[PDB]
């Protein structure tokens, strides 16, 4: 026999581990690959792909209606009309979409983000608003004129009816965790910052028409946003054997 | 990363056996992101 | 008839510097959700941008380096010297969420076994005990007690080992008759029955079951088993809506209806 | 031409040495795993005394006594080379050396009337043992040139599916369409030569699997008769006769 | 020594591993190979070759009477004769034939599979008969209307005494499963359909002749089927040891 | 004096698209069993068909894939520490019913040994003991007590291997002074006798015997063995009709009779 | 299936040391389907 | 470390083995062969006397 | 029997440590069956 010194780890199961083992049926002959549309090899290819912000989510709001930013006729000007933390991994109306879920089945996170809006009022119903994405540093912004500071893009409801406001990856680091969990790791430290919607005028319609519309948020990864360290999503969960 | 050079001998005789694929890579997400049938350019409106 | 083409990466998109744009021509920004396309408009487009050779990789997201770890599928203890599994992966929602994920895929398995002694307490002993775990498929008969004439195992596949070596681990090819596994059905099991026990449930994801048993009588106490399974060599389809539901039940996917999934806050306006 | 529009001729002729055998009503001929029976190889051999090779002296069919396809006939067998271990130069050749070794030619032959109908099973079975009884019986597992009854034929005697009989070389006499059945069979076993009087390598057997019918007032007395022919036949080591 | 690491799986006992291993006569020379008729390397050598259905499996019915399909002279048009599910792995007729057996050591099946009947009455005895197969989706067919939309041969009694029909592989899947054990599987879900035969005219003799007759039924694989996943036959059992 | 050849295939065969046919020359559907050829129609001659590149392989049925695999031959306990079993295969059915499945071969084996303590109760035991698996060939002397002269081995093979480390193994080459083991007999184990216990068995498929103990004595327990084959080199002849009735004894095939096979059904016209 | 690329060097001395056969193919099956003498066409009839 | 599994046989102490193992004194040089008459390779030689 | 292929390789120092020879042919055995000076031819008689 070959003379041979067996090292530590020997034994040991890492469920992570990647060697070559023994087949049960050395010689089965599978199926053959048929073709089928959709085929997928990197799962970046789901979460650059849209899907729907839980935005509105507050008591008030059940179900669908948790998907519509509320927008109405003002009666002053500059107001807000949302706010939201950018972190695609936290805890939020985030979570619940594909780029939050697969977001939280990771440690870090890298990217611009696509977050696009649909206006879907009527026909008539004018509008023009500010959609401002404000880096790092201190609290979201108190007013319009705080926001627009920042990244932003000015939507005029029109033809074309959504806009794309990018929060481009500007962070120190070229990665951040996916969880601002403070009391344990002290996490706020990647806080990438916020998204915050102003009237930019007035939401403005016709006689008798309704005075209140509604705005779909979407979001997805840009071309430039990767995942790392997979993790359990801590969403599913079990408390017994399943019926 | 990957080491650019290691070891890949399959000591098995059906391919079950083997360790992991060692590609990785992605491919342009167009058939979930944009399955349209006219092109709609980033620099014209969407719709006319 | 594949219109839209798929050129593969091996790392994210770099950024180009960009300058400013004042035009009635080019309008990246403007968008229009309805067409199911998500936006093209790129971050050199709304913002002047830098240079910036990104070299950030795209391997850990690939079907093989998400599936391509074990989780646990089966957990047991043997009763009577032997406990029979319907091979099924409902039972523990980790590994199942995850396969859901797909609605079609075609992979090899890599199966560990991991076996102890447990007392009637269910207090784990330093007993070193021979083992059996025998694939039984479909159409085989089943063994009835830990001594029937079915261990002889002559043709069904089965690996001995023991509580006192390391697991036990042995691969197993993709095995559908179908040209994929499925993780989502909307069908029934059979024709001439409309019953709601047989919906969305297809038949060939079941491979059989796997018996176990210690090869001679234990003193009053039992074998604890956990069967992990590894996807390899993971080809998948189709990606699917996540799970947002908490899973109740091991064949269905019945879930209790909900008015919200992420926590409520005061207002649309604090973030 | 049979050749030409690729059929089977019904009419044939089986001449080997001073015997011929002629039939009008036959179903191609089958040739046990497409094999001819054939000499022993020098480098399958062991035995080393040069051997006897009597030729047309054992290389011709004998007719073994008729059988009668009774209304209770379960079906009726011989095994080989017992069957003819006492007839002929054959049979001579068999008891006068301890090793032997051949092929045959089978022809069973039943013809009843076009009035008649009846399916009978011919199957040429190597290594068929009549197992049903815990300790066989010597006139059971030797019936010698009359051969023996079927008691058990739905498990062939052996424990087994009469219907998968057919994995062996076999063909069927179906009066409606034939009279007479004949197989060539190889020397089959897992030695080069071996005794005659101790090991029978081939059973045929006649089944009926359709009982005989016919109607009413036709001709009730219908034999089965058995003819073979030893083939490429060799016997080594000589001494005096012995027989089991 | 070389350095090495053990892993999982090390010390077991898979029964279909398949290892290099000390010999315990590594200078042993055996027998030489010698010339035996008959060799056969695939067992699909042997399920190609026809064996009879226990087609007649009823009460009435015992032993070699089992094979034969009863046929009689009608005095009504289009009678059924005979009925049969077409896999050949399931409980009944097909489970002692050659091609049952052999699929029964098996979990999985693919392929077109032949039929073929021969009539047995006098000579004088004629009639046509058709034999249907019904791909699967509904019960058996409850007349010969309803079967001749099916795959089928018009069988007419000749000098050529046999027919054949064969029921192709049409199916889903390009395998079935050999069980259609429901209960704990729901393997229903791969019944091949079935087989049926029917008086196409009638069954018609002389003065005097017999009235009834019989047909045996022959069953085997075509050369594109194939059986995968080896299983031990659940026909073959012990409850102890043996004398 | 082969007039039939036989060509490899790695595959089944393939389908190729056919049509209509309306003739008195070819007639594919019309045979004649008689001949004792089995039918020769194809599925392209009995309907239409369409192409079908058909690569499903051939390889699981091979005799390789069907015997090569594991299987139990013996089982016992010692009797005062030694174990005396006598090397044959009918003991176990279902490696039995396998083999009589061809009528010749030729093949190596790999014999595994798995061997545990068992006390008075057979309750398993976790003690780790030396035991000796001795290879007796026929004329040799048979060791009568756990410590007889015979155990020192010095030709028979012998292999010495401990409960506490994994099963032992050894292959074995085709050791018959015949061409081929034969798994049917039609004849005698010798001239001058014609009792029927000496009828069906060739003696030369025996080879011996494998004789058993532990090293030294145990107390008050014993060891518990159980010896599989797996064939390897597989070559096969002359297949035969399948087992289609129980086993009743080790060294004969004797049977009870029977009216039937599968079970009855009401009618032959209901499926 | 079975891999394109496997190691399969001999360690022992005697062949029965070695592991499975790796061929697997099967043979036309005549010598056991079709045992006959005269050729007999699919297109033609069988007897004449 | 070569990531290794060990196999059924491991440990078994087979007497008809044949395996390459340490040498009790690796560089000891043993006398050199003589010419003796006799010489047997193969008891064949013996049992045809 | 034997393999024509098998890898031979001695990992240790001394000869003693390596595995059994393989070679095991035999030899004419005259030196012990007719060890005698004059020829005796089979064809002859021994002794003159
Ligand atoms: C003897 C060795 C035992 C090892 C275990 C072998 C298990 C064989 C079954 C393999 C099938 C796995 C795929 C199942 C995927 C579908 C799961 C589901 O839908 O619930
Ligand atoms: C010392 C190592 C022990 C290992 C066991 C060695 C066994 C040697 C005997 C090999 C013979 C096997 C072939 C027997 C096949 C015939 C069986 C039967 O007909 O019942
Ligand atoms: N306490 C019980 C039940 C424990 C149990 O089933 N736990 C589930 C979750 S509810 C599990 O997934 N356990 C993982 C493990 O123990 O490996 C026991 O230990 O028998
Ligand atoms: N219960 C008895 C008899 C058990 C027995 O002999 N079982 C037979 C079938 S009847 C068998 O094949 N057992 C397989 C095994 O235990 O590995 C014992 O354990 O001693
Ligand atoms: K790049
Ligand atoms: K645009
Ligand atoms: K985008
Ligand atoms: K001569
Ligand atoms: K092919
Ligand atoms: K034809
Ligand atoms: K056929």
């Amino acid at each position: 026999g070959i003379p041979t010194l067996y090292t530590p780890g020997s034994g040991q199961f890492l469920t992570t581990d990647d060697f070559q083992t023994p087949c049960m049926l050395p010689k089965f002959q599978p199926t053959p690959v048929i073709d089928i549309p959709g085929e997928v090899k990197n799962f970046l290819e789901v979460v650059q792909v849209e899907s729907l912000v839980e935005i509105n989510n507050v008591e008030s709001a059940e179900g669908v209606a948790r998907y519509r930013i509320p927008l109405n006729v003002q009666d002053a000007m500059d107001g807000q009309i949302m706010a939201l933390r950018v972190d695609p991994g936290i805890d939020g109306p985030m979570q619940s979409t594909l780029l939050g879920v697969f977001t939280r089945y990771y440690a870090q996170w890298s990217g611009s983000l696509d977050f696009t809006f649909m206006f879907c009022g009527t026909f008539m119903t004018t509008g023009k608003v500010i959609i401002a994405y404000t880096p790092p540093g201190g609290d979201q912004p108190t007013n319009r004129r705080q926001a627009m500071l920042g990244t932003h893009v000015v939507w005029d409801f029109g033809l074309q009816s959504s806009i794309t406001l990018v929060v481009p990856w500007i962070s120190s680091g070229h990665f951040r965790g996916t969880t601002l969990e403070n009391t344990i790791y002290k996490y706020r430290y990647y806080e990438a910052g916020y998204i915050t919607m102003w009237y930019q005028t007035n939401m403005v319609v016709p006689p008798n028409f309704p005075t209140t519309a509604s705005i779909l948020m979407f979001v997805a990864a840009q071309p430039n946003f990767s995942l790392r360290i997979l993790k359990d999503r801590p969403d599913i969960s079990q408390e017994g054997a399943l019926q | 990363g990957s080491n650019i050079h290691y070891t890949n001998i399959n000591y098995y005789e059906n391919a079950a056996s083997n360790s992991l694929n060692k590609q990785d890579f992605t491919q342009d997400p167009e058939k979930f992101t944009r399955p349209v049938v006219d092109v709609m350019k980033e620099a014209a409106v969407p719709l006319k | 008839g594949q219109v839209i083409k798929s050129a593969v990466r091996s790392t994210v998109e770099n950024t180009v510097q960009s300058t400013h744009s004042i035009t009635t021509e080019a309008t990246p920004a403007l968008q229009a959700a309805e067409t199911g396309a998500t936006s093209n408009a790129s971050d050199e487009s709304m913002i002047e941008t830098r240079n910036v050779v990104n070299t950030h990789g795209v391997a850990e997201t690939s079907l093989e380096a998400f599936y391509g770890r074990a989780g646990l599928v089966a957990m047991f203890s043997t009763d009577g010297g032997i406990y029979r599994w319907y091979i099924n992966f409902g039972e523990y929602v980790q590994l199942r969420a995850k396969l859901e994920l797909l609605t079609y895929a075609r992979f090899d398995m890599e199966f560990t076994i991991v076996a102890q002694v447990v007392n009637a307490q269910s207090k784990v002993q330093d007993f070193n005990v021979d083992y059996q775990v025998m694939f039984v498929p479909p159409g085989a008969s089943v063994p009835e007690n830990q001594d029937s004439y079915q261990w002889q195992s002559s043709c069904n596949p089965s690996v001995i080992s023991n509580t006192g070596l390391p697991p036990a681990r042995v691969s197993v090819p993709f095995m559908s008759s179908a040209n994929a596994y499925s993780f989502s059905y909307d069908g029934y099991t059979q024709f001439g029955d409309t019953s709601g026990s047989s919906y969305g449930i297809v038949p060939s994801n079941y491979l059989g079951m796997l018996v176990v048993r210690t090869c001679e009588d234990l003193d009053g106490t039992r074998l604890r088993v956990r069967v992990y399974a590894k996807p390899k060599h993971v080809k998948g389809w189709i990606p699917r809506s996540p799970r947002m539901t908490p899973y109740k039940s091991r064949y269905t996917g019945v879930y209790t209806d909900t008015t919200k999934f992420c926590a409520n806050r005061a207002r649309i306006t604090t973030a | 031409s049979a050749e030409a529009c690729g059929y089977s001729d019904r009419v044939a002729q089986l001449t080997l040495g001073n015997s011929t055998i002629t039939t009008q009503e036959a179903a191609n001929i089958v040739v046990g795993y497409g094999r001819w029976p054939t000499s022993l190889r020098d480098t399958d051999a062991t035995a080393v005394d040069k051997p006897t090779q009597p030729g047309v002296s054992a290389e011709r069919f004998y007719t073994l006594p008729s059988v009668q396809w009774t209304n209770s006939f379960k079906g009726h067998y011989w095994k080989l080379p017992d069957a003819l271990s006492e007839l002929g130069l054959f049979g001579q050749n068999l008891q006068f050396h301890y090793l032997y070794r051949g092929g045959w030619v089978i022809h069973v032959q039943c013809n009843a009337t076009k009035f008649h109908q009846g399916t009978l099973l011919v199957v040429a079975t190597p290594e068929h043992k009549i197992q049903s009884a815990e300790s066989p019986a010597f006139a059971r597992t030797n019936p010698g040139e009359q051969g023996a009854a079927y008691q058990f034929p739905f498990t062939f005697e052996d424990g087994t599916a009469l219907g998968n009989a057919l994995i062996y070389p076999h063909q069927w006499v179906n009066l409606r369409t034939n009279n007479s059945a004949t197989l060539v069979l190889p020397y089959v076993n897992a030695l080069p030569m071996d005794s005659g009087i101790r090991h029978n390598n081939w059973t045929l057997s006649v089944i009926p699997i359709v009982p005989l019918e016919y109607a009413a007032g036709a001709t009730t007395y219908v034999p089965i008769t058995v003819t073979i022919a030893p083939m490429c036949t060799e016997y080594n080591g000589l001494r005096a006769a012995v027989t089991q």
